[PDB]
């Protein structure tokens, strides 16, 4: 946004730029284009004994 | 005497623009707006960089 303030010496321009947070968007893209997030795999122990559960 | 003149004109100028609702004479027809004053404080006289930065804003 841009404004012209009319003082007694002359016009004072006022620019304002606001970068909103992409996470709080709720409408459209939630992140910047090159944001990549790899989800951490939940780590579990190797079984080393073959078993069958039954029903 | 000149100071007298200046002050008197100032007071009269208060009086004419008392009736007229907005800014300058003739108001919104006028095409000329009412200007304001920049409160600089003491920031820019003999202009330089400001040692006294402000930590917080009211």
């Amino acid at each position: 946004a841009t404004r012209h303030v009319l003082m007694r010496q002359g016009v004072l321009g006022i620019k304002v730029k606001i970068m909103r947070d992409p996470a709080k968007s709720r409408t459209g893209p939630k992140a910047l284009p090159d944001a990549v997030t790899i989800i951490e795999p939940k780590e579990e122990e190797p079984i080393l004994a073959p078993s069958v559960k039954d029903y | 005497l000149n100071v007298l003149i200046k002050d008197k004109e100032r007071e009269e100028r208060q009086a004419r623009l008392a009736r007229v609702r907005g800014g300058t004479a003739t108001g919104g027809a006028g095409k000329k707006k009412v200007k304001g004053k920049t409160n600089l404080g003491g920031a820019f006289k003999k202009d330089q960089d400001f040692d006294l930065d402000g930590p917080d804003d009211f």
